[PDB]
């Protein structure tokens, strides 16, 4: 053996924090994993609140499936320096105001508030830690949105947008705009759910985009890919 | 951090009881524990231990098959249930706890222990001093020889020095044979070389007055000391 | 004809051993030399490639008994039927157990997650092989090298009051090699096939190709095999008696065992080689 | 606002340009110095017999 | 005036180069041309670390040089014996973000860090047997990148807030603020003395910074992109910075400027660790090709590769004797080479 008594004790208790990080291992494995972005005012609070410093965590349990949120909006930092801590998450739930339209940002006019949210979105999409991960965007702020239409056409943010002044039609088009910044349509698919204050199938929706995100994943470990 | 002990009391000859050891102020599942006598006038010799989520049982070879030792995590507690009691069992039982790990300290904290009465190829570890006069102010130094070399070839001499003031359980002062121990004064060293070990005390005061056991911990036949008294 | 024949027989035995051998060599090399073991489908697809192995390790004896009389004794013929049956029963089994594992893995997403681990996967192909073993226990005590017109043949003897116990080995290799494995495979890949049109992904006509892959190449492996030996079976309780209708069955016995065990071969190119993870891990080990 | 980060920022310049700086040469002949000075007791440079390598 | 305040401090930046390239009579490539090279060196994985199951992003050797701390993203910080493979401590953490891990002087303390802007200190000697949080140092607004013990009383962090600072442990606030850069920071590096730190930020810039004072002394430039890497050289009069443009920079305090740059044209990833051997010869500097890099200090010709990491090698580092080499990359496991 050519081990003392306590050589082969504390060879004992390494064992033991072996098996004790097997099955941590095990239970973390268990669950999945969103990363939760949003364009400052998008709201994203409001989902918060609804499935339920810097990093934000959040645990929730739905339908035997164990969540973990980690919110990152007040880093306030260089995104690429972390960004690729979160490479290998299950899921990205993207959030986007349909009211930020018309609104334009406090720093300069120039600049548009969608226009912020489109470029986060090709940042986050085209990320090259973030290739086979999923993305759900939801599209808060649906009634202020429809009923601001009215007023102000959706002209302004889509200068080359030529239709309806609908909401129905007007929310397609920003779903499609935003669907289309996808550089790699066939490794990574985009989840669209329309959300409000009143909305109470969020956790649902998510619930089934992680569900396929899983059966996507177990499928090519299968050898199904 | 405490180790209180229940049980104890006279018992018939080959009879049974169940000693326990209550612990409470630190983490008993990370902790390995040991049972060690003491007869009514002489030293002391290792009984049982168990390791940290019960992997190993040892015991004595004077108490193999009688006994047996146990723990219980979740209620933070030690069991030691005993079988076919004679006269050579009546002894003050010591809960003894000993984390293993590099650069730990193991039998930190003895418990007060039970008194426990019956109606009627390892180390040897030898000191010759039995008894040596003391003076406050002055330096001892105490010898403590082993059968074969306490010396590993991984390089820690494995010797362990205990003393226990009179009336009072049993002290940790070093740990592999150079080693201090938390909350130990400084003037307490330790000195050896494989086989014939030496502790040396630079100024003792009363507190200091007790009986000083060494420890091997080589193999595990845990073997004490005679015991060197010191007396002012 | 009869020499013809044997030299056939001996060309298609060395090529597909040949094959067998390199694609579940391939499979073993990656998973447990050159990666991990990560997943429950590794532990599948191990014990598969494993029994694969075992089952093609009985050619080369074989094609030595075309070309001469046997010469290895009576307990290697008993090891090599033994082979050749636990390979059979593993490999079926192992089908099973993969289809079920897939069924899981698809059907029921949430509840795969906790219920599939890489300890149950051991343990139930532990359990895979204990009971090959013990279904060719049966079969190996009547395997007996005998001297038939001065040659020397390991056969499975039965005696005229014996004749039951050949007739029960052979339903028992198609009601539990079959029946039982091929309801609970058929069963499962519908189920899959049936979740993946309802499905919102660009991986689902892959998997939808692959399934179907995957049946059709079983059954046209698998159904022959047992179809022939029904028939073989009815014709040995002289339910269909004939010369011409044995010299039939046994050209069938011959062409259905060549179109049965191809999946020595088949299998690793349908379940690891096709599939971006093995894939991968194949450009891992080339770059290296 | 911006005045005050200008007038520190030159503060800084200005203590930063005050320093006494010393040749190339004499810092990488006493980088040089140091280098061989120690080679000896470099196990990564100069490798150590197996029997003081604590990591056989 | 706006425009009076930059014209002065572009005359300053001119005065402080024209200074640099007059104290520029040589180059440290001409006055080490006669040296021997180091030669062709070879190390072999004298141990492999399994127990992580995540990427590892921190690694930092005790002083005893035999135990060395873990951190990894599966929220656990692992402290090993390198010499016998064992685990010794798995201090489970509050926050699983960690991007660096501490290993103080004496050895009670550990210190964690990461995207939760907190420096959580544990303790490891303790009565209770359990490693407990000594103490949470927030106040950073940005996350943590490096820390480095002082002492057992005080730590220097480096944040993403483009600030650094030294707390003191026993009340948890922060003694002095270290402002001056404009990206984050990313690696700090103490001085063998302990009072003067390195630091180098995104801005490829690395400052120089006085502890008990309180401001940069000095601030080297040269850099193409962020300095992700930084390390004292053994004598104190050095430094060396690792960057995302695939180079690696040698900076003389002394000198006030850059000595040498170490690039290949077959490099072209960044480099995300680096550290010296105990005797300034060899620069070891990890690359998010696989691969770790070892150079020679005083010559720039590459001395040896290390390979057999199949991630980035995120973390690297030395033991204060020297005897070995530990890298943790992204694979989660250790190597250590010797
Ligand atoms: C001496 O070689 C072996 C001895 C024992 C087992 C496998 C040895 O290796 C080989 C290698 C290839 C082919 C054979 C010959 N076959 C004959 C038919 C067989 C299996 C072995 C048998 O025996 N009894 C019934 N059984 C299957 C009957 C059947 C039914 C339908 C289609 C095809 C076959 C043996």
């Amino acid at each position: 053996c050519t081990l003392s008594a306590e050589d082969k004790a504390a060879v004992e208790r390494s064992k033991m924090i072996d098996r004790n990080l097997r099955e941590d291992g095990e239970k973390a494995a268990r669950e999945v994993k969103l990363l939760l972005l949003g364009a400052g005012e998008s709201g994203k609070n409001t989902i918060v609140k609804q499935m339920k410093t810097g990093i934000v965590e959040t645990h929730f349990t739905f339908k035997d499936l164990h969540f973990k949120m980690f919110d990152v909006g007040a880093q306030r930092s260089e995104r690429k320096k972390w960004i690729h801590c979160f490479e290998g998450v299950t899921a990205i739930i993207f959030c986007v105001a349909l009211s930020d339209y018309d609104l334009v940002l406090a720093e300069d006019e120039e600049m548009n508030r969608m226009h912020e949210s489109m470029k986060l979105f090709d940042s986050i999409c085209n990320n090259k830690w973030f290739t086979d991960t999923s993305i759900i965007l939801f599209l808060n702020k649906k009634d202020l949105f429809e009923e601001k239409i009215k007023k102000s056409p959706l002209t302004i943010c889509y200068p080359e947008y030529a239709g309806s002044n609908t909401y129905e039609e007007a929310a397609a088009y920003i779903q499609c705009q935003f669907e289309d910044l996808n550089k790699r349509k066939d490794t990574k698919e985009i989840y669209t759910h329309f959300t409000c204050s009143t909305d109470t199938k969020n956790v649902q929706f998510v619930f089934d985009a992680v569900t396929d995100v899983i059966i996507k994943n177990n499928l090519k470990d299968c050898g199904l890919f | 951090v405490q180790l209180v002990e229940s049980g104890g009391g006279l018992v018939q000859p080959g009879g049974s009881r169940k000693l326990s050891c209550s612990a409470s102020g630190f983490a008993f599942s990370s902790f390995g524990m040991h049972w060690v006598r003491q007869a009514p006038e002489k030293g002391l010799e290792w009984v049982a231990y168990i390791s940290s989520g019960s992997g190993t049982i040892y015991y004595a070879d004077t108490v193999k098959g009688r006994f047996t030792i146990s723990r219980d995590d979740p209620k933070n507690t030690l069991f030691l249930q005993m079988t076919s009691l004679r006269s050579e069992d009546t002894a003050m039982y010591y809960c003894v706890r000993s984390i293993y790990y590099y650069g730990s300290s193991p039998f930190d904290f003895w418990g007060q222990g039970t008194t426990l009465t019956v109606s009627s190829s390892d180390i040897v570890m030898t000191q010759a001093t039995s008894s040596v006069p003391v003076t406050p102010g002055e330096s001892v130094s105490i010898s403590c020889r082993s059968s074969k070399s306490l010396l590993h070839s991984n390089g820690n001499t494995y010797l362990y020095w205990f003393l226990q003031r009179p009336g009072q359980s049993p002290q940790l002062l070093i740990y592999r044979m150079s080693n201090l121990a938390s909350g130990v004064p400084d003037r307490f060293s330790g000195s050896g070389s494989g086989t014939a070990f030496t502790l040396t005390i630079s100024r003792l005061e009363a507190e200091d007055v007790g009986v000083y056991y060494c420890m091997q911990h080589l193999e595990y036949p845990l073997t004490f000391g005679a015991g060197t008294k010191l007396e002012l | 004809i009869q020499t013809n024949g044997k030299l056939l027989l001996a060309v298609f035995y060395c090529l597909l051993f040949v094959f067998s051998l390199l694609g579940n060599s391939l499979v073993i090399l990656v998973l447990v030399v050159c990666k991990k073991l990560r997943s429950i489908t590794d532990v599948y697809l191990l014990n598969l490639a494993l029994s694969d192995l075992l089952f093609v390790f009985s050619f080369p004896f074989q094609t030595y008994y075309l070309l001469d009389q046997w010469v290895f004794g009576t307990v290697m013929c008993k090891v090599v039927s033994g082979f050749y049956y636990i390979g059979f029963y593993s490999s079926m089994f192992f089908i099973t157990l993969m289809s079920v594992d897939r069924y899981l893995a698809v059907v029921h997403a949430v509840y795969a997650l906790k219920v599939r681990t890489i300890r149950m996967g051991t343990t139930l192909c532990l359990a895979v092989w204990l009971t090959a073993i013990m279904a060719t226990i049966p079969l190996l005590v009547f395997y007996q090298v005998a001297s038939e017109d001065g040659v020397l043949q390991c056969y499975s003897f039965y005696n005229q009051q014996t004749l039951k116990w050949k007739i029960f080995t052979n339903f028992k290799m198609n009601i539990l090699g079959l029946l039982i494995p091929f309801t609970i495979f058929m069963f499962c890949y519908i189920k899959i096939l049936h979740q993946l049109k309802r499905c919102q992904n660009h991986n689902k006509t892959k998997a939808i190709r692959l399934v179907l892959i995957v049946v059709i190449a079983s059954l046209l492996f698998w159904v022959p095999f047992n179809v022939v030996l029904f028939l073989t079976s009815l014709h040995s309780m002289h339910i269909l008696d004939g010369c011409s209708i044995s010299q039939q069955l046994t050209y069938a016995t011959h062409v259905t065992e060549i179109i049965s065990f191809t999946h020595c071969c088949v299998n690793p190119v349908i379940y690891a080689f096709v599939g971006e993870k093995f894939k991968k891990h194949l450009s891992e080990i080339f770059q290296k | 606002a911006s005045i005050a980060q200008a007038r520190k920022l030159v503060e800084q310049l200005k203590m930063e340009a005050n320093i006494d700086r010393i040749k190339v040469s004499k810092a990488a002949a006493d980088l040089m110095a140091y280098c061989e000075a120690h080679a000896k007791e470099d196990p990564l440079l100069t490798p150590v017999p197996a029997s003081e390598n604590p990591f056989r | 005036e706006l425009d009076q305040l930059r014209q002065e401090a572009e005359q300053l930046k001119n005065q402080i180069r024209d200074a640099r390239k007059a104290c520029a009579d040589a180059t440290l490539s001409q006055i080490t041309n006669n040296i021997d090279p180091v030669g062709r060196i070879q190390m072999r994985t004298r141990r492999t670390l399994r127990g992580h199951l995540a990427k590892i992003y921190a690694m930092h050797w005790g002083t005893d040089s035999r135990l060395l701390v873990s951190a990894s993203q599966d929220g656990k910080l692992i402290i090993w014996d390198s010499y016998t493979t064992n685990k010794v401590h798995a201090i489970p953490l509050r926050s699983s973000w960690v991007m660096t891990c501490a290993y103080a002087p004496s050895g009670n303390y550990v210190a964690c860090g990461g995207l939760d802007n907190i420096c959580s200190i544990y303790n490891l000697k303790t009565r209770e047997g359990n490693v407990r949080v000594s103490r949470e140092l927030a106040g950073h607004t940005g996350y943590l990148s490096c820390c480095r013990f002082l002492d057992d009383n005080q730590i220097v962090t480096s944040s993403g807030d483009t600030t650094c600072a030294l707390w003191d442990i026993e009340t948890g606030q922060q003694t002095t603020t270290f402002t001056g850069h404009t990206g984050d920071v990313m690696s700090l590096s103490l001085a063998p003395d302990t009072r003067l730190f390195v630091s180098g930020a995104c801005d490829a810039s690395a400052k120089l910074w006085d502890v008990r004072e309180g401001m940069c002394r000095q601030t080297f430039t040269g850099h193409e992109s962020d300095i992700n890497a930084i390390c004292f050289f053994p004598n104190g009069n050095a430094f060396a910075t690792g960057s995302d443009d695939a180079t690696c920079r040698l900076f003389d305090l002394r000198a006030d400027q850059e000595l040498m740059t170490y690039s290949h044209d077959n490099i072209i990833c960044g480099i995300t660790s680096v550290s010296f051997s105990k005797s300034g010869r060899l620069l070891l500097a990890g690359y998010d090709d696989f691969n770790c890099n070892v150079w020679d200090a005083l010559k720039a010709d590459r001395a040896g590769v290390l390979a057999g990491h199949d991630n980035r090698v995120s973390c690297l580092g030395v033991t204060d004797d020297g005897m070995a080499v530990a890298t943790g990359s992204w694979d989660s496991f250790l190597k250590i080479w010797n």
